[PDB]
């Protein structure tokens, strides 16, 4: 169940230490590496030529976030805020209050990418599934505060999209 | 058989195997003997230090003491020893049989709080 | 007189070196400088919330510092995961040690000067990567392992893509291998280099590979073993003089049997679910949260609350790739831990970096720091 | 109790029960308690004056050869008047077997420094030094280790604030990182969690 | 009320290791204005070590005055072999925070603290 | 070190190059603590400058005891031969 | 594979070893990325008798730690397990 690495005696018969001293004198594995490394020479690189080719990714993939409507244009999201109770960096604040039809829905959803651990939680203790940390990695921003999103900035989002947010969660769903 | 190498990196080979622990077990004996009977440490170390001195004298061949002894190689049984008489060698000068220096406060060892 | 420097921190590290000449009298590791506050930050947060962190310490080693905390709070909970999530785990685990070892080698041939396997093997370190982000969303910090199970059941066509990888990358292994085993600047650079007794080894905390290249036979996965490793069956390479080339070595052959292993996981992968069957503890499913009363009860109170860990304390240990890594987790009775201490093994590797770099010059010296796989994340907590 | 429930060891937990006998009655001069949780963990509550006679005990008794410290942690608890409970975590290799060694002290009784036994405590403890304030007696070079070098208090203290009391910036009227009151943007807002009705009934304190 | 000593055994002891470790500072202030290159006097940065000095001289038990020599001495080695920048020893001096109000009066004006 | 009116001259001018210490209130016999009105560290670096100029360690015990600066030149009349 | 058999004869022969059979590179081989869905199963609580939480339940099952010693004959010396068996070689390489 075990075995001993570097535990190997040389042999001492005329033969093998001519064969460690040609090694020595005449470089052989050296020359085995120069053609370790003469044989990636005349490989095919694993190089993609971004920005016009992407690095595959799955629909698990945790992103950029947005809040997605029902389809008739009413925002999933009611208010409960677990999302802010599961937060391990506490990036989400909320406040809510019954607007004008009577609905529980929030006035203030604000998420601080920069405190964002982007690892989730959110989507999935949300029971409506409105929170959804989608598929956009390419969202970098030149100022700090471009990256504290309030409720606009998420829905715009979710409006930007839902039509691969809403696929990623039809592909996966089943899993959850 | 005249083992090459231990396998653990900074512990040689000893040569005679049996007479060091003879010497090391009956120095264990004789450093123990100082402590008085009624402590728990002297009864228990006397016991094991005669449970492996008579199996090192009851075996002539050194792997089959290994496999009795139940303790590894024999180098680090010899080792064990060393410890084990330097062990006493303090519990002498510690006096561990005495009773307890003070009791602990009442919700010192509560837990949950 | 003698030479003192300070290579300073433009992981990171400081060294205060006292030279006397080549050679090198006295190394002293001035640590902090990722510093965070880890397991203050832990006593604040629910059992779920303080999951990521452990993701960070060990940023080479993520799922393996999972499953270590998710193990802690098992055993503090008196729950067991399902058969498919222990094989998940343990398949996941073996992955993130070839992780970890081709991060360790290729840095430490890096730092010393080979350069080329590093872009060799991160090629196949993407692809493992690639498997990380296909099982939970994420490239690095997973949040995979929880206690319980894991998270998410594996995606349809992930295991045949491991099969695809696991056949191939035992030639990678032999193309680093051809690199710089039988190379003889690696040899000169690494026989010689921080020899460690045994008995120093086991006195200084030492773990996995730092005990192992030294001789001494002890790997946590055989001798307390945990999920499935009793039902897996691997050989635990042994060094002989306990220096870096043995220790590159050990790490080369723990590659091997990785790769074994996780050829016997994708064969042996049983069915059934994920999680913990008691929902008071992992969450139901969303297609029975938004049916059932129960179910929507429990969802609620795990992700506001969490489940209360019953008042005790343990100290779980597993064998990350850099040896012990072990969490000391005490709970009071509520849903967020009293204390969480974070053993890793690269605290006292890097402690004992002083007595390895005794008698040694200074280009030893990164040898020294690359034969403890120090990550300082774990370090510094 | 099948497929969820973790499987008791029994075989376990009646030889750590048997070897804290064992130890009880070898040293009974600082042996204050010894208990074996339902997971087959054994503690060692021992006197603060024994922490060099019990762990060179454990290091070197043919019988217990806690060769390894694992971990060495304290733990704030504020309702004690001796709040920092110091652990020491050990490991036989030989008989594969785990110990716990348990002391106590407050902010102002020194530990004695248990490198002259294992070695690996001379960054450990003097962690315990950088974030507890527990002083090591007999300790070679301590000094803190984590935090920064002008830091003053002790983080891991329960009555420390999770953010500090200064925070750094670079000021550029002189040209220098510098040290000011910490004031957040947002406050850490703690949430109280604790469900109201008991969990555990065999964790129920007697009352008054 | 019997309680372990950490290095004295009474007051008198404990003012002696107070004493020598205000003479240590005293003659490191002018290595430590030199070789951190500071902008203040010698003068100054001995008026800010009499200060953290007496700033704690209403201790009368000789565990906590134990302690604070044992930080004293940390903090001087810290300063003696150069561990600390610039900025860790200006930290001593608040010269970027802005003047605290002292008075009722200013600290009615500008907010609730008391 | 040759002269015990040097010495006890050197002694004030050491204690007139001190800046707390008032020069027309200074005299040989006056206390330092009750007389003067001076800190505990005002002495100490006091004894740091007779250090400073006279060149040779006082240790703890016999620079606690140096209560006027007639106790210091005795001090150091018994430290050298004068 | 798409290099031609001068450059692959050349690479294999500077390598020493079979490249084509195990490339580095994925190719047709791999899963798609569109899979069909699944129907991931039920545990063993899913059911409807026999199936009350106080016989699975494991929270309310540990216990406080039990206290051996506390301070409020002839019998065997122990250790906390019997002595750790001697690992065997292995048979698969053990480099012997
Ligand atoms: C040695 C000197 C060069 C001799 C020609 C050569 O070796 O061509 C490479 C050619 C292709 O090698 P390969 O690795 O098998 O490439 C397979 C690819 O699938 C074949 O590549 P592909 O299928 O992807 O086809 C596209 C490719 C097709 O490739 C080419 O057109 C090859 C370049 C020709 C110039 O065309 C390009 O990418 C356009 C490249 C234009 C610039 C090429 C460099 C110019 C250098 C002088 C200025 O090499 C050989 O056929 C073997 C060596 C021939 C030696 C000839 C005598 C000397
Ligand atoms: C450049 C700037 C660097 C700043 C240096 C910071 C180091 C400060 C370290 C602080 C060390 C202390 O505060 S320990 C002193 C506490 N002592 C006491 O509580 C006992 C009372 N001590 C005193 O009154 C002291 O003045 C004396 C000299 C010991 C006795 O005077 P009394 O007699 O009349
Ligand atoms: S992904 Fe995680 S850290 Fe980010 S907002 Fe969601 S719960 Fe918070
Ligand atoms: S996003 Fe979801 S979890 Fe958050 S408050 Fe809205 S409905 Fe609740």
């Amino acid at each position: 169940t075990y075995k001993y690495v570097n535990l190997r005696e040389p042999s001492m018969d005329m033969k093998s230490v001519t064969d460690r001293a040609a090694q020595t004198l005449l470089w052989t594995e050296l020359i085995r590496g120069l053609g370790m490394t003469l044989s990636y020479l005349f490989r095919e690189p694993a190089t993609i030529n971004y920005p016009f080719e992407k690095g595959p990714l799955s629909p698990r993939f945790r992103g950029e976030h947005a809040l997605r409507r029902y389809p008739s244009g009413e925002e999933r999201c009611i208010a409960c805020k677990l999302c802010e109770a599961v937060c391990p960096a506490q990036a989400i604040t909320i406040e809510a209050e019954p607007r004008a039809d009577g609905s529980r829905r929030t006035t203030r959803y604000d998420i601080d990418m920069t405190k964002c651990i982007y690892c989730g939680f959110c989507q999935e203790a949300c029971p409506v599934d409105a929170i959804v940390e989608g598929p956009n990695f390419e969202f970098s921003t030149e100022t700090h505060e471009e990256l504290l999103y309030n409720k606009e900035k998420l829905l715009n989002n979710g409006d930007k999209w839902e039509a691969e947010i809403a696929a990623n969660i039809q592909a996966d769903y089943l899993y959850r | 058989l005249l083992k090459k190498t231990t396998g653990l990196v900074g512990l040689a080979v000893c040569e005679t195997p049996h007479e060091r622990l003879k010497i090391l077990y009956t120095k264990i004996l004789d450093v123990l003997g100082h402590i008085p009977k009624n402590a728990a440490y002297r009864k228990y170390t006397e016991q094991i230090t005669n449970e492996k001195l008579s199996i090192v004298k009851a075996e002539p061949d050194v792997k089959k003491l290994e496999e009795q002894l139940q303790g590894g190689q024999i180098e680090e049984v010899i080792l064990q020893a060393e410890n084990e008489l330097s062990l006493a060698r303090k519990m002498i000068q510690w006096k561990p049989w005495e009773p307890l220096v003070e009791e602990p406060p009442a919700s010192q060892w509560k837990w949950p709080i | 007189s003698n030479l003192t420097l300070n290579f300073g921190p433009q992981g990171v590290l400081r060294l205060v070196m006292e030279l006397s000449g080549e050679m090198v009298r006295k190394c002293d590791p001035h640590i902090g400088l990722l510093h965070r506050g880890t397991e203050k930050l832990i006593e604040y947060k629910t059992y779920l919330q303080a999951l990521p962190y452990f993701d960070r310490l060990d940023y080479v080693s993520m799922m393996c510092n999972e499953q270590a905390y998710s193990l802690a709070v098992e055993k503090l909970l008196n729950i067991q995961p399902p058969p498919r999530a222990q094989w998940i785990r343990v398949l996941f685990g073996e992955i993130t040690r070839l992780l970890n070892h081709i991060m360790a080698v290729t840095t430490h041939a890096l730092d010393i000067g080979a350069m080329t396997p590093f872009f060799w093997m991160f090629e196949e370190r993407e692809k493992m990567f690639e498997f990380y982000e296909r099982v939970s969303g994420a490239r690095m910090h997973a949040a995979y392992v929880r206690p319980g199970g894991v998270h998410q059941d594996l995606p349809l066509g992930l295991m045949d893509d491991i099969y695809e990888f696991s056949k191939n990358f035992s030639l990678r292994i032999d193309e680093l291998e051809e690199m710089l085993t039988n190379n003889r600047i690696w040899r000169n650079r690494t026989v010689d280099i921080g020899v460690v007794t045994a008995e120093d080894a086991l006195n200084y905390g030492f773990s996995g590979v730092m005990l192992r290249g030294s001789g001494i036979q002890w790997d946590l996965r055989k001798t307390q073993p945990y999920d499935v490793y009793d039902q897996v069956e691997f050989d635990v390479p042994i060094g002989s003089r306990g220096d870096c080339y043995d220790r590159y070595l050990c790490r080369v052959e723990e590659m091997r049997q990785s790769i074994r292993i996780i050829s016997q996981c994708l064969n042996k992968m049983p069915p059934g679910e994920i999680k913990v069957d008691d929902a008071k503890v992992s969450p139901p499913k969303r297609a029975e949260m938004k049916t059932s009363m129960e179910s929507l009860i429990h969802h609620f109170k795990l992700y506001t609350e969490g489940y209360q860990v019953p008042p005790g304390a343990t100290y779980t240990a597993i064998e990350a790739p850099k040896g012990e890594f072990g969490v000391y987790l005490v709970s009071d009775g509520s849903s967020r831990p009293y204390r969480c201490k974070i053993k890793a093994p690269g605290f006292a590797h890097l402690a004992g970096l002083d007595k390895m770099s005794k008698g040694h010059m200074l280009a030893d010296v990164v040898a020294i720091i690359g034969t403890q796989d120090i990550v300082f994340g774990e370090v510094d907590r | 109790t099948r497929p969820t429930v973790r499987p008791r060891n029994d075989v376990a937990h009646k030889q750590l029960s048997a070897f804290g006998e064992y130890v009880a009655e070898i040293l009974p001069k600082y042996v204050q308690q010894v208990q074996v949780s339902c997971f087959s963990e054994l503690e060692i509550c021992i006197h603060p004056d024994g922490v060099i006679p019990v762990l060179t005990f454990l290091r070197d008794h043919s019988n217990a050869q806690f060769k390894s410290l694992a971990d060495l942690t304290a733990v704030d608890i504020p309702t004690r008047q001796n709040r920092f409970e110091i652990v020491y975590n050990l490991l036989s290799l030989r008989f594969n077997s785990r110990i716990r060694v348990k002391t106590y002290t407050d902010e102002l009784t020194p530990v004695e420094s248990s490198v002259s036994v294992y070695k690996a405590a001379n960054w450990y403890e003097r962690e315990i030094w950088d974030m507890f304030g527990v002083f090591f007696a007999n300790h070679p070079d301590l000094r803190r280790i984590l935090t920064d070098y002008g830091f003053e208090g002790h983080p891991f203290r329960k009555d420390f604030p999770l953010s500090g009391y200064v925070e750094l910036r670079y000021d550029d009227e002189v040209k220098r990182v510098v040290a000011e009151p910490v004031e957040l943007a947002q406050e850490f807002r703690k949430f109280d969690l604790n469900s109201p009705w008991e969990a555990f009934p065999a964790y129920r304190q007697p009352p008054e | 009320t019997s309680v372990k000593p950490i290095f004295s055994r009474d007051m008198n002891e404990a003012k002696r290791r107070v004493r020598e470790l205000y003479r240590a500072w005293y003659r490191e202030v002018p290595n430590t204005v030199h070789l951190f290159q500071l902008d203040i006097s010698v003068k100054q940065g001995r008026d800010k070590v009499r200060e953290m000095f007496k700033k704690n001289a209403h201790v009368t038990d000789p565990r906590v005055v134990d302690l604070l020599v044992i930080k004293g001495k940390m903090e001087l080695e810290e300063t003696i072999n150069v561990w600390k920048q610039r900025t860790h020893v200006m930290r001593f001096f608040h010269e970027t925070e802005a003047p605290r109000p002292k008075d009722f009066l200013s600290k009615f004006y500008v907010g609730h603290d008391p | 070190p040759l002269t015990l009116e040097g010495i006890k001259d050197r002694v004030l001018y050491v204690l007139k190059l001190y800046d707390k210490i008032d020069p027309e209130k200074l005299s040989v016999n006056s206390h330092f603590m009750k007389d003067l009105g001076l800190d505990s560290l005002d002495q100490v670096e006091i004894i740091m400058a007779m250090e400073d100029e006279f060149g040779f360690e006082i240790p703890d015990i016999d620079a606690e005891k140096l209560m006027c600066p007639q106790e210091i030149v005795d001090y150091i009349a018994d430290k050298k031969d004068v | 594979a798409s290099a031609t058999r001068l450059i692959q004869g050349l690479r294999n022969w500077a390598s020493g070893r079979d490249l084509q059979a195990k490339l580095q590179l994925r190719y047709q081989e791999i899963s798609k990325r569109t899979q069909p869905p699944p129907k991931l199963p039920v545990g063993p609580s899913h059911r409807l008798s026999n199936n009350y939480y106080c016989a699975r339940d494991g929270r309310r099952e540990a216990m406080p730690p039990s206290i051996v010693m506390s301070s409020q004959s002839e019998k065997k010396a122990v250790s906390p397990a019997p002595p750790i068996k001697r690992w065997e070689l292995s048979q698969d390489e053990p480099y012997l």
